[PDB]
């Protein structure tokens, strides 16, 4: 498989993602690249281990996560190796799905369904010890047929080196409060992003928006209310907003999980 | 693979799926290799095992590195002069995957008497990973052994003895062509079977899981119970030729 471009689907957080065609499968694919340091021991171990762990997911054939189907270290210098990641292509994200969705909802059973695949997908990820960390409506892809597929999970550590040279473009409206370290950087971080996606499906704009960490972290307390120590206008069903808060529980250790969430009255 | 609950066998089913994606070809010496022969594979494999033993590697390193070796050999013809280079690169990648402190490119070359060199190893590593498509997180017989063991009403003192014998059988298989024909699950099962049986034979009221273990693991594995049987007997045969590797000198 030598892959050949066919579009430039986006140039977000992890560089330029090209759409390419598999020349014997005929299927489309979403390519991304990453620069890695070529050490004295060859390939950086964390890259090998993390990339390998993503490659293995595909075995589970889970319907709510994009398969990483191929990897190639293409270039190579005494300081760097360039690795392209070959993902299953999904032509639209959650945005485009929410933008071409006429006034006003709509509807709930469809939002419930989305949320239900989203938590299934995430539960899968989390179980296999993979945290997304950068969950976005862009990361949330939607097939024609309504299957939500999670993408760009488990690339945080793979992209660490490249991103430290040097952006930093931090679209921050969904980041868990923790991510603004201290400290972790654990699994719950994705459930905060879930709830922020949760709300915005009934809303139509990212609650907690732009500005810096402090402005971002401030706009969170506005709706959740400041967390006394030591903690350091719904449009959906009443039951819906119940789950949402549980997700938006500023504290990780008693914030709802993707499995506990799945087992909620609202579902 | 750590669920958040206890409502969430589902694990084992996953292990079985993964292993299918990392199977070598049974006919690669015929259809792919022109120089490399099974007795050379044996040679490189026994080299690789002595290195892991000498270095006290994590048990999984040797079987994982052979999976790599058989897999590559399924995809690329290799010159017999490059085989040792391949085996060392397989160990290098397998160590990175499974060890807290992996083997260094240099230390591996030392074991080749410096017949190969680090830059050679570093260049092979990229070839190997790329060819396996970075699907390096393969199952080993050790994965299944420990899984089976967790299902068995054996006292931990029993389990540890079983574990020791079964890991011996695995290393034996990995040097043999059988490792090519049989998935890690099969290999782990034959070795567990051969282990629990031999043990029980010398301790009749102990290691009671020996009874119909083949069918049992067959059901757990979802393999053919006569395939497991053949496998085990191939393992017992292979051990009975371990007194020729003991007196090959």
């Amino acid at each position: 498989s030598r892959y050949e471009p066919v579009a430039e689907i986006g140039v977000g957080a992890y560089g330029t993602v090209y759409k390419a065609r598999d020349p014997h499968s005929g299927h489309f694919v979403a390519l991304k690249s990453v620069r890695v340091p070529n050490g004295e021991e060859g390939l950086p171990i964390s890259t090998v281990r993390e990339v390998a762990l993503l490659r293995r997911l595909e075995a589970f054939e889970h319907p709510n996560v994009v398969r990483l189907m191929d990897v190639c270290a293409t270039s190579r210098t005494d300081r760097e190796i360039k690795v392209t990641l070959v993902f299953e292509h999904v032509d639209q994200d959650l945005r485009t799905y929410l933008d071409k969705a006429p006034p006003p909802g709509l509807p709930a059973e469809t939002i419930k369904d989305l949320m239900r695949q989203f938590l299934r997908g995430l539960d899968f990820l989390h179980a296999n010890c993979i945290v997304h960390r950068d969950l976005k409506p862009e990361n949330i892809l939607v097939t024609s047929g309504g299957t939500v597929k999670l993408a760009d999970f488990g690339l945080a550590r793979i992209y660490s080196y490249q991103m430290a040279l040097d952006p930093v473009v931090v679209t921050l409206w969904y980041r868990a409060p923790e991510v603004l370290l201290q400290s972790t950087y654990a699994t719950p971080v994705d459930m905060w992003s879930v709830g922020c996606i949760f709300a915005e499906m009934f809303r139509r704009k990212p609650l907690f928006c732009g500005n810096s960490e402090a402005d971002q972290l401030g706009k969170i307390f506005d709706l959740i209310g400041l967390p006394p120590e030591d903690d350091w206008v719904p449009e959906m069903e009443e039951s819906g907003a119940q789950l949402l808060l549980e997700m938006l529980t500023f504290n990780p250790h008693k914030r709802i999980s993707a499995f506990r969430a799945l087992q909620h009255s609202y579902l | 693979l750590c669920c958040e609950v206890e409502t969430i066998d589902r694990v084992l089913r996953a292990m079985l799926k993964a292993e299918e994606t990392c199977a070598p070809s049974v006919s690669y010496f015929k259809c792919v290799q022109k120089e490399v022969l099974p007795s050379m594979r044996k040679i490189v494999a026994t080299w690789m095992l002595e290195v892991c033993e000498e270095q006290k590697c994590e048990e999984e390193v040797f079987p994982l590195a052979m999976n790599y070796l058989d897999r590559f050999l399924s995809l690329e013809p290799v010159k017999k002069s490059r085989l040792q280079l391949l085996g060392a690169t397989c160990m290098f990648v397998a160590s990175k995957m499974k060890e807290t402190i992996p083997l260094t490119a240099e230390k591996l070359c030392i074991y080749t008497d410096n017949s190969i060199r680090p830059e050679e190893l570093l260049q092979m590593e990229l070839l190997l990973v790329n060819k396996l498509k970075w699907n390096l997180a393969a199952m080993t017989p050790h994965d299944f052994i420990e899984h089976f063991l967790s299902k068995m009403p054996e006292a931990e003192e029993n389990k540890q003895i079983i574990r020791k014998h079964a890991q011996t059988f695995v290393a034996l298989c990995a040097t043999d062509v059988k490792f090519i024909s049989n998935p890690p699950s099969m290999v782990a099962a034959g070795s567990v079977v051969a282990a629990v049986q031999g043990l029980n034979l010398r301790s009749p009221n102990n290691f009671l899981s020996y009874y119909r273990l083949t069918r049992f693991l067959s059901r757990v594995i979802k393999c053919d119970p006569d395939c497991l049987r053949a496998c085990q007997e191939q393992i017992e045969a292979l051990l009975e030729s371990s007194l020729r590797q003991a007196q090959q000198n």
